[PDB]
């Protein structure tokens, strides 16, 4: 099992999925088209601001 | 590019913390397993395994 | 001065080079729901109007 952690903007959360395109799925973090796993995103405005 | 954040920004411009879990559902010796107990082994008898 | 629903405002777009990625910072939305076309594949198409 591999756990990968980072922080992004809200409207970019939809880019963490197979077969996506953007400024995050192109130059920052890319997922294979045959991904098998899970993602977990949650708001952190209290801490990271 | 810097990625500055403020509490005044509306939803979709606020930080989101992301963690992704990737598994390997293939045929190899297993290492990470769920918490289920192991019973005994019976042979030469029709069973469910 | 966004208009009322019963008298909604319509604007027509004409000869131009549209870029459907600079509008993610003009509005604090989360994602663009669509129906005919995937939002990712919008920078590679030509529309009449």
């Amino acid at each position: 099992v591999y756990a990968d952690s980072f922080v992004i903007r809200g409207n970019e959360v939809s880019q963490i999925a197979p077969g996506q395109t953007g400024n995050i799925a192109d130059y920052n973090y890319k997922l294979p088209d045959d991904f098998t796993g899970c993602v977990i995103a949650w708001n952190s405005n209290k801490l990271d601001s | 590019q810097s990625y500055g954040f403020r509490p005044t920004y509306g939803v979709g411009h606020q930080p989101y913390r992301v963690v992704v879990l990737s598994f390997e559902l293939l045929h190899a010796p297993a290492t990470v397993c769920g918490p289920k107990k192991s019973t005994n082994l019976v042979k030469n008898k029709c069973v469910n395994f | 001065r966004f208009a009322s629903v019963y008298a909604w405002n319509r604007k027509r777009i004409s000869n131009c080079v549209a870029d459907y990625s600079v509008l993610y910072n003009f509005a604090p939305f989360f994602a663009f729901k669509c129906y005919g076309v995937s939002p990712t594949k919008l920078n590679d198409l030509c529309f009449t109007n």
